[PDB]
């Protein structure tokens, strides 16, 4: 009840996940459950709407077969059902962000991005610009130039 | 400088005295009445003080059953508590709650001495605590939970699991060459049992080393609570006054806490979670906290307490772990594959499985045994859904070992020999720890399915099953 | 090779069909602890208020 | 001695006065109904209405009866339809029984009990042939709705007439249709002239139905006491369970789990207690109970289904899916156990077909997964087909033993599983022209006959 | 020289073990 009364008044929610805080990408933001009045086409405009549904949707779509997999296998479903965990695993893992006030439990200054670089990379990203490279390198990165540099670290 | 009642609500009965003689807690009344009038009924009956209520009023709980209780009544105050026979006279008799004979074989006099059952605690400075091994030949117990001498030992099962079974296996095992003196309180169990066993015991012999009460479930709440108090005040004096070392039995001590769920919501206290008395932890710790070793001896108690159902997350047998030196648990799951008796390994433990008190070959194997239940415990749900064929190899090649420990750890009862085509058979401390070797090397894994139930020592598996072709 | 081709058509057909059975079986054991589980959530709920009640 | 009445609540009545009441009283209002006093406040009393409860005002003037709750029996009930409170239910007339008992009374209990070694036959093959029964013994028949489980109880009680022990049915919360099929069933066989049946019918107020087996086992008791042999039966106890909790429900009592109270295992217990063998102070009678209990949903872990387990020495758990399958009555060869030794069935039992549970429940499991093992399967369709039965066909025990050796015995292994069945109604047309003299002896010496003509007997039918 | 072949993927039930295992030990026994 308390929730319940508290979700009347607030016109954009985001709610985190324990779950995705046991998995280790933070920060643990669901995108499934979050949602704002902005997402309206004279707000944010139709560069906007259209990467934000593709990408909310596949991870929506993921969502089933990453639990049908636990049990059918992994490669029993069809390949092209299996290039829905592909790309999602990536989309998943770059959501994570390295912040500037955590330099206490990450021991690293951070980066920082503005959002015609989020809907840019999020553009990328579902481009297939970066099929081949690791999931891993991923996790707490920014700015998606960094990536490329991860990787060669790596 | 007498008593009367004025309020009757079944198990509880509501006394009142006169200015400056209220009884104290646990002290004993006594109702005697001879009939008036055709119309009257004649009862004796006495009563044992729970509660000061004011306006000159104490609760009281019925020792006896409560009909025919006119209002009016006269009531006697002993003034002292409940009293009960105790030494060398009470040896080979049976007694009931209130301590009275019921074996019918002859009265027992004021000279023998009797003591007031309730008591405090030892203090700090009396108490003990050394660790020896108590053994008993079953290969699940020794091995995984071996006992401890003055320890307490707990029997964990659903309704029929096969508790009593253990316990008269223990007895038939123990309690007659330990040398010590034997107190067997009936608490709660079936009236068919207590006779059975008092036969038992007297053409056999032993009934010369052992003292009994009985409290079985025909009795009213009140009495249900006290057997436990009355077996064990037995006890103490033969730890302490005469030197002997002394084995308790207690078979349903859990019918203690439920009694107080009947009688409290008739005193007047708010319910609990599920409608228990709001003194679970309190009256349990000062049940439990007297059956301690002391310097002077040491007093082994083996218990069960009865599991509402089977769900183990009830208060009443969950807030039993806090004073257990020796844990044995039974489900219905793994008494129904056939196995017996179905002691889970995975959740019997005991203090003394430690790698000082043991060894190394103890221990190690021990380890073992359970980090490989772990897994096949854990691979439950996939192998039920899709097969022990799905797995891989290395997974495969452990699926073929678990459910053959599981067999192995099944064993004939001597009391089982009026259901089975053998008697019951021994396998000492040193064998059990010797037998699963075999197994975990691969010496014997060989063999089929079925072979490795209801069998003794490892020797006996590969004769049943060249028996078996 | 035609024959082991048929046979293993044959051996998925068996272990769908095998597959395809505990199912019902442990859906209709889980549903009755779920309604078990309710009656217990809301007697529970019910004994609370009405303790409340009666205390108040 | 003398009050009014204050409060007339959903059958539940407070009473002013009354100063000389006892607890457990019978107590009749000027409507000329029975109550009983169960709580006896500081200047009130409660009393428990044990009748049409629509005819009660306030202000009415209530009495005592003076005793505590006596029931009449005797030989007079015998032949009758009899309410609990002691009114008879066809009519013809009233009872003229004259001595009673409290059915209150305390249970014999140390020094008065003795093993059972002697069988209670019921004629029902599967029963008596895997899960026996012993007089003394207390065994609980439980399961599934609409599966058959009072058809049980009327073979059972038809069965008795050969050893002559005076029976009580007793039937509560239940349908009256069912009530009179039975009732016209038993005068039909001709039962009533010795069982005496007690009714508590659904539309009966919930005291009734709490106190019906109270009544019926203190009615059948006391032929016991005489030396007498007597069996009891009750309909259902989940029935009473429910009526005990709405009682104390209008009681205002704090519920427990699943809104049952504490009391459940007392007040059970004091009605289960009753049971027993009593010793040579008293006489060598016997009685043996059936209480039922059914099941919500067919699972055991329940509250009632442990709560009375747990005093009970064995039951027997009632499937439903076995009752589609074509085979009645649905007895399961796992989990029901009996705790008396093999040596309560005659000799010959023990001595050949003992091993039928372990041949019946292993087939049970196996078939599950399904030459050594090919030809174990074949035997366990003649274990099950064998031990089928119809209805009202109660064999004689001599016919039974013998059936069940021809079947342990592997004679059979011949005859298709579809003529199993024929084989059975067939054989016995053969011996009584053929082996009369086998059923008296079986009769006279309880020990199986000489092997070698037994054996010969059969080469013949064959 | 053996040949043996098996299911090329899974949920196939016992086809795969009970090939690969007879092929094995009749090879390494002799
Ligand atoms: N070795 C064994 N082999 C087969 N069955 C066994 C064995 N040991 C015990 N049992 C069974 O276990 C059942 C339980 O025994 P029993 O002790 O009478 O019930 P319980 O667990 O004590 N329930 P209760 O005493 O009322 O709290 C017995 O009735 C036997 O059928
Ligand atoms: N052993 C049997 N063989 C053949 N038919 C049977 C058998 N037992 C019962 N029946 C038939 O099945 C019907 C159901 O039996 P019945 O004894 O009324 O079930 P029940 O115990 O009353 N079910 P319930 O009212 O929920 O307790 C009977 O009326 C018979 O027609
Ligand atoms: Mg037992
Ligand atoms: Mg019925």
């Amino acid at each position: 009840p308390a929730p319940a009364t508290t979700f009347s008044h607030l016109d954009a929610t985001t709610n985190l996940e324990r779950k995705l805080a046991e998995m280790g990408i933070y920060p643990a933001v669901d995108p499934l459950a979050s949602t704002s009045r902005a997402l309206a086409p004279e707000i944010v405009g139709e560069e906007h709407y259209q990467v934000a549904r593709k990408v909310q949707q596949t991870l929506q779509r993921y969502k089933e077969l990453q639990d049908i997999i636990a049990i059918l296998g992994m490669d029993e479903l069809s390949d092209e059902d299996k290039l829905v965990v592909h790309r999602a695993r990536r989309i998943q893992f770059f959501l994570s962000q390295n912040f500037h006030v955590a330099e206490q439990f990450t021991g690293q200054p951070g980066s920082y991005v503005p959002v015609k670089e989020t809907v840019r990379g999020f553009k990328e990203i579902l481009e297939g610009k970066y099929d081949h490279l690791p999931e891993d390198a991923f996790r707490l990165v920014g700015r998606i130039e960094e990536v490329v540099e991860k990787a060669k670290a790596m | 400088t007498r008593g009367r009642v004025i309020q009757v609500m079944g198990p509880v009965v509501d006394v009142k005295f006169e200015n400056g003689h209220l009884p104290a807690i646990y002290n004993a009344l006594k109702i005697q009445h001879k009939a008036r009038n055709e119309n009257e009924v004649d009862i004796d009956l006495t009563l044992e003080v729970a509660l000061h209520l004011g306006d000159d009023t104490v609760r009281t709980i019925a020792m006896a059953s409560t009909d025919g209780l006119i209002r009016g009544m006269e009531v006697i105050d002993t003034g002292a508590p409940i009293s009960v026979p105790v030494g060398e006279v009470t040896l080979g008799r049976v007694f009931n709650v209130l301590g009275e004979p019921i074996d019918l074989e002859g009265d027992i006099p004021a000279d023998a001495r009797r003591d007031p059952i309730h008591r405090p605690a030892p203090k700090f400075e009396e108490l003990a605590t050394e660790v020896e091994i108590l053994e008993t030949g079953i290969k699940v117990v020794d091995l995984l939970a071996p006992y401890i001498k003055g320890g307490k030992i707990g029997l964990f099962g659903g309704a029929g699991v096969g508790k009593t079974v253990l316990i008269q296996e223990l007895i038939h095992n123990i309690a007659q060459e330990h040398g010590g003196i034997s107190v067997f309180a009936g608490v709660g169990d079936r009236t068919r049992e207590g006779n059975d066993l008092y036969h038992e015991m007297k053409d056999s012999g032993v009934i010369s080393k052992t003292a009994m009460v009985f409290g079985q479930m025909n009795e009213p709440p009140g009495a249900r609570m006290r057997v436990a108090l009355t077996g064990l005040t037995m006890a103490e004096y033969f730890r302490d006054e005469q030197g002997q070392d002394v084995l308790l039995f207690i078979d349903n001590i859990f019918r203690f806490t439920q009694a107080g769920s009947e009688v409290s919501a008739l005193l007047g206290r708010m319910p609990s979670a599920v409608g228990y008395q709001p003194t679970l932890a309190t009256e349990m710790g000062q049940l439990q906290e007297r059956i301690t070793s002391t310097a002077k001896g040491s007093i082994t108690s083996i218990q069960a307490i009865y599991v509402p159902a089977d769900d183990y997350t009830d208060p009443a047998p969950a807030t039993t772990f806090s004073h257990l030196d020796a844990t044995t648990n039974l489900e219905r799951k793994l008494a129904e594959m056939g196995i017996y008796p179905a002691v889970d390994p995975l959740a019997s433990t005991s203090r003394a499985l430690a790698p000082e008190i043991v060894g190394e070959e103890h221990y190690q194997v021990a380890r073992k045994v359970q980090q490989t239940l772990q897994r096949y415990k854990e691979l439950q749900d996939i192998i039920a859904i899709l097969g022990m064929d799905e797995l891989s190899d290395e997974d495969k090649l452990v699926v073929h070992r678990a459910r053959r420990i599981q067999f192995f750890l099944s064993q004939n009862f001597h009391v089982a020999e009026q259901f089975t085509g053998q008697p019951g058979s021994y396998v000492p401390v040193k064998e059990t720890v010797r037998g699963f070797k075999e197994i975990l090397e691969g010496k014997y894994d060989h063999l089929p399915e079925d072979a490795f139930r209801l069998v003794g020592r490892i020797e006996e598996v590969v004769e049943k099953a060249k028996a078996m072709g | 090779l035609l024959d082991a081709k048929a046979s293993e058509h044959a051996a998925r057909m068996t272990a769908m069909k095998n597959a395809t059975d505990n199912a019902n079986e442990l859906i209709r054991t889980l549903t009755l602890s779920y309604n078990r589980a309710r009656q217990a959530a809301i007697t529970q709920e019910i004994t609370e208020i009405v303790a409340g009640a009666n205390a108040l | 001695d003398v009050g009014t009445v204050i409060q007339v609540g959903d059958g539940i009545a407070r009473a002013h006065g009354l100063d000389n009441v006892m607890s457990g009283e019978l107590v009749e209002f000027a409507n000329g109904v029975m109550g009983m006093a169960l709580n006896l406040e500081e200047n009130n009393v409660g009393i428990v209405i044990l009748g049409p409860y629509t005819g009660i005002k306030e202000g009415d003037e209530v009495r005592r009866t003076g005793r505590i709750m006596e029931v009449p029996v005797g030989e007079a009930l015998i032949g009758r339809v009899v309410n609990p409170l002691g009114q008879p239910v066809d009519g013809l007339g009233p009872v003229e029984t004259t001595e009673t008992r409290p059915i209150e009374s305390r249970a014999p209990g140390v020094m008065d009990r003795r093993s059972v070694h002697e069988p209670l036959q019921t004629g029902i093959k599967a029963i008596d042939a895997l899960v026996p029964i012993g007089r003394g013994q207390r065994e609980l028949i439980i399961g599934d709705r609409q599966t058959g489980k009072t058809s049980v109880a009327i073979d059972t009680i038809i069965n008795q007439k050969d050893q002559n022990m005076i029976s009580i049915y007793v039937a509560i919360g239940q349908k009256e249709s069912t009530v009179r099929t039975v009732v016209e069933t038993l005068r039909k066989h001709g039962a009533l002239d010795y069982t005496i049946v007690v009714t508590a019918s659904a539309s009966q107020p919930a005291p009734l139905l709490f106190l019906a087996p109270y009544a019926g086992v203190a009615m059948g008791e006391y032929f016991m006491y005489k030396g007498k042999h007597v069996l009891v039966v009750y309909d259902d106890l989940s029935k009473q369970a429910a009526a005990y909790r709405e009682l104390s429900l209008l009681l205002r009592r704090p519920p427990g789990r699943e809104a049952y109270p504490g009391d459940i295992f007392y007040l059970h217990s004091r009605l289960l207690e009753r049971a027993a063998k009593l010793s040579d102070a008293k006489g060598g009678g016997s009685l043996t109970a059936l209480p039922f209990v059914e099941t919500q949903a067919g699972d055991i872990s329940a509250y009632i289904p442990t709560n009375v387990i747990s005093i009970t020495d064995g039951q027997i758990f009632l499937q439903s899916d076995l009752f589609f399958s074509g085979v009645r009555p649905a007895i399961n060869a796992g989990l029901s156990v009996s705790r008396v030794g093999g040596a309560a069935q005659i000799k010959a039992m023990k001595k050949v077909a003992g091993t039928l549970r372990l041949d019946l429940a292993a087939y049970r499991e196996l078939e599950a997964f399904a030459k050594a093992t090919q030809a174990k399967l074949a035997r366990g369709a003649r274990t099950v087909e064998v031990l089928k039965q119809d209805l009202h066909q109660p064999i004689p025990v001599e016919k039974q033993v013998l059936i069940i050796y021809a079947l342990t015995r592997g004679f059979l292994d011949d005859i298709p599983v579809e003529d199993v069945r024929r084989f059975e109604k067939e054989f016995y047309l053969f011996l009584d022209q053929n082996g009369q003299h086998l059923l008296e002896h079986i009769r006279t010496t309880k020990d199986l006959p000489n092997e070698d003509d037994l054996n010969k007997a059969i080469e013949a039918f064959k | 020289g053996y040949l043996v072949i098996t299911s090329d993927r899974g949920l196939a039930g016992a086809y795969n073990s009970n090939v690969l295992r007879l092929v094995y030990q009749t090879i390494q026994k002799r």
